[PDB]
């Protein structure tokens, strides 16, 4: 209920009208890596024989020496970090209408500013399927974020169980 | 278990970071303007505070982590050395 | 200097809501007493269907119906503050548009409107509380029994019984 009518200017509107959801397209392209990393199971009777690192049987090729501190984990990770901040960098370097410097003098005649530098530009169906994304991945995907110990084995009755514990 | 070095090698990831600039342009300090004397005024109650100067080296000296940090950390620091070992030196890896 | 009421659509409609769902409940009872022996908490289930499957469960039933009722229910609210209900005849009752001499404000008294053919909201008046006051009565007498009227041989005439609890 946080978009329960609610919101100004650079920080009502400015931080959000695309922005933080032009953000949370990014939010969306991660649920596209993460609902391209799930699809490990989505469809059934495949072939797959195995891999694909998995529960640590020994990485990628043990090294010539002794792994560098341990686990496939750290090795893969200290790196993300660093060759990314390479977008970021690009992402928060903009402005909106023209751009030289920090030049005279452009705040508002007519035309008013621009709008999110990268706007709708019409085309009001990213943010459609959006909200749409942003609900599942925090949604019913609570229906794989409780108790999740085992996998898929349903064996007819019915559907739902209130709640406990 | 603990990756205790995790963070040792993590803590002079930042103050690397502080090598920075006792090399780069001019003196020390960006010498010392207000410290002793006092800048009237300004110092005053008062001053600077800049929302726009974290560049720099964001990306240059962001590397200064993995310098110590790999080769010369759990890779055995410095096996190249060998410059002068006779009262005493060595040195001896203890890894 | 806002003299006296006020109030208007108000809790006017806030009746109604009562009436008319007072009057459904006992509906509920209705049932069990003419060919009679079924009920009373009967913690129903309610009606139940098919030999097909449930078995106990199958589903908190209940718990969600009234999911649904609830965005129906934000849609009387999606009315009562800006008028929006086509028949339009709860929040002063249809005839189309009119009553409303109290939808702009100053009542004191005003006693309403509406049906087209014809009459009105008004012999609904008074089922309007026989039921909200019988539930009232319905859900007060429990709480110690269950059942009414045979003849004159020997029951209605409350022969013994037991304090309230105490
Ligand atoms: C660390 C790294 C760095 C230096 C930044 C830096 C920044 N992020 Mg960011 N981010 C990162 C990893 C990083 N992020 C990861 C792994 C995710 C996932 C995000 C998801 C994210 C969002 C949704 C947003 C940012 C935003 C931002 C900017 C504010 C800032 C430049 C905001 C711009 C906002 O849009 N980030
Ligand atoms: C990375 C990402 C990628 C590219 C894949 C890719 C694949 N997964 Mg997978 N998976 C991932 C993350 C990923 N997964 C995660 C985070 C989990 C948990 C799984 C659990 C999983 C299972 C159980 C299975 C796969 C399977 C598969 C393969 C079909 C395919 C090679 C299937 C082989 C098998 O069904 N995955
Ligand atoms: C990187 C991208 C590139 C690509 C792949 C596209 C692709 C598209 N643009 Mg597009 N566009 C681009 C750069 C691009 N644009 C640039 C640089 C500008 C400004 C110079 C525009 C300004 C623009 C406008 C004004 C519109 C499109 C529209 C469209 C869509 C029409 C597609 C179609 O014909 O099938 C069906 C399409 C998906 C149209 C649309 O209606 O999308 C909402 C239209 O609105 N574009
Ligand atoms: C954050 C979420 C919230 C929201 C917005 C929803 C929304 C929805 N749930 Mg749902 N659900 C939730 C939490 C939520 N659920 C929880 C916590 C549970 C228990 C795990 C369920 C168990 C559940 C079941 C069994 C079903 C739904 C179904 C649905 C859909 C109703 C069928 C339908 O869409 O009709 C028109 C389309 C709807 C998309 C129905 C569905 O997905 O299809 C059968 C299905 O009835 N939900
Ligand atoms: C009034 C309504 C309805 C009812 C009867 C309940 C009843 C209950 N809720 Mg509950 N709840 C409701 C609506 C309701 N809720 C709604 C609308 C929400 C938010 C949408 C919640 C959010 C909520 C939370 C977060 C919790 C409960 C919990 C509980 C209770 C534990 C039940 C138990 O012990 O199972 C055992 C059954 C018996 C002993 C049968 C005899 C329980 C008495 C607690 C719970 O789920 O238990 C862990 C938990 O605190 N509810
Ligand atoms: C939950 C749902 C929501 C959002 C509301 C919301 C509201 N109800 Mg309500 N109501 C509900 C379920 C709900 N009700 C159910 C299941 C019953 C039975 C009622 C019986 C009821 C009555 C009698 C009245 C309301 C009234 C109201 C309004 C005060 C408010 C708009 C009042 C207006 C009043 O008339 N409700
Ligand atoms: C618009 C509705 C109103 C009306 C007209 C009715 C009508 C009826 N209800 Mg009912 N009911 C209502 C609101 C209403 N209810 C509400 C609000 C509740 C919740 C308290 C119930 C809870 C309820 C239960 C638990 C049961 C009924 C039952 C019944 C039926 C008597 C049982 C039967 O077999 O038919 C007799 C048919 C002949 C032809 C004789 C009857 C059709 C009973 C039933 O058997 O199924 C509906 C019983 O199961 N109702
Ligand atoms: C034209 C359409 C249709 C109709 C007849 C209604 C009618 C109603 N809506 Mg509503 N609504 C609709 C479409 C509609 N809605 C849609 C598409 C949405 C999606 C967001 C909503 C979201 C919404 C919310 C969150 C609420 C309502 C509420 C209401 C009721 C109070 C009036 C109001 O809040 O206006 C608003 C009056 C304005 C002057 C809007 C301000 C415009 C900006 C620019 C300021 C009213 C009965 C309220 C309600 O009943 O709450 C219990 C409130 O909850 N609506
Ligand atoms: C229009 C309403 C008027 C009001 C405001 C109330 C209010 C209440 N009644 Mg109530 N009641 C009424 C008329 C009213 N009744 C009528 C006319 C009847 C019979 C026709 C009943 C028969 C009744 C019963 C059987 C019970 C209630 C109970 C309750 C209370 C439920 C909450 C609670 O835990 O009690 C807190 C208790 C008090 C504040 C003590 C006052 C004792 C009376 C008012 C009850 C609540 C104070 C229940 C209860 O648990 O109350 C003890 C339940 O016992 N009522
Ligand atoms: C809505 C805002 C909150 C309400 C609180 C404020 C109430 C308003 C106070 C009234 C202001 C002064 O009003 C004042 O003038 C009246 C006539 O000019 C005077 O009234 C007097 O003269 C009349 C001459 O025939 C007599 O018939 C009246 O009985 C007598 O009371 C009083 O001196 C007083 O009533």
């Amino acid at each position: 209920s946080a978009p329960g009518d609610f919101g100004f200017d650079p920080l009502g509107l400015g931080e959000v009208p695309a922005n933080l959801e032009r953000y949370k397209e990014s939010e969306l392209i991660h649920c596209r890596w993460a609902m391209l990393a799930v699809p490990g199971i989505l469809v059934p009777e495949a072939l797959g024989y195995g891999q694909e690192w998995a529960a640590l049987p020994g990485g990628q090729a043990t090294y010539l020496g002794n792994p560098v501190p341990w686990g496939t984990l750290p090795t893969i990770l200290a790196i993300e970090f660093l060759a990314i901040a390479f977008v970021e960098h690009q992402r928060s370097m903009e402005k909106d209408p023209e751009k030289k410097k920090y030049p005279g003098g452009a705040f508002d005649p007519l035309g008013y500013s621009k709008d999110p530098k990268k706007l709708e530009e019409l085309k009001v169906k990213e943010i459609k399927n959006g909200r749409l994304a942003l609900l599942a991945f925090v949604g019913f995907c609570v229906q794989q974020s409780a108790y999740p110990g085992t996998g898929p084995l349903e064996n007819l009755a019915t559907h739902l169980a209130d709640p406990w514990h | 278990p603990s990756l205790v070095i995790s963070l040792s090698t993590g803590l002079s990831l930042f103050l690397g970071r502080f090598v920075f600039f006792n090399f780069q342009r001019e003196n020390m300090a960006k010498q010392v303007p207000e410290q002793n004397g006092m800048s009237h005024f300004e110092a005053g109650d008062t001053r600077a505070k800049e929302y726009v100067s974290l560049l720099k080296s964001n990306d240059p000296v962001g590397f200064n982590i993995v310098d110590v940090l790999a080769w010369g950390s759990i890779g055995h620091i410095v096996a190249y050395y060998i410059l002068a070992t006779a009262s005493n030196g060595y040195d001896p890896s203890f890894f | 200097l806002a003299e006296d009421p006020e109030n208007l659509r108000w809790f006017v409609q806030a009746e109604l809501v009562n009436g008319r769902w007072a009057m459904l409940g006992v509906a509920g009872m209705l049932l069990p007493e003419v060919f009679t022996s079924i009920g009373i908490i009967n913690v129903p289930k309610w009606y139940a269907a098919g030999k097909e499957e449930y078995f106990a469960s199958s589903s908190t039933l209940f718990v969600i119906e009234f999911i649904l009722s609830h965005y129906v229910e934000i849609r009387r609210w999606q009315d009562i503050k800006n008028p929006g209900s086509v028949n339009q005849d709860p929040i002063f009752k249809q005839y189309s548009l009119p009553a409303g001499e109290v939808g702009y404000p100053g009542g004191i008294f005003n006693p309403l409107n509406f049906a087209p053919t014809l009459e009105a909201k008004e012999k609904e008046i008074a089922n309007g509380r026989l039921m909200l006051a019988f539930l009232g009565f319905i859900i007060q007498h429990n709480v110690t029994g269950k059942g009414p009227f045979d003849n004159l041989l020997q029951h209605i005439s409350d022969p013994w019984h037991n304090t309230i609890v105490q």
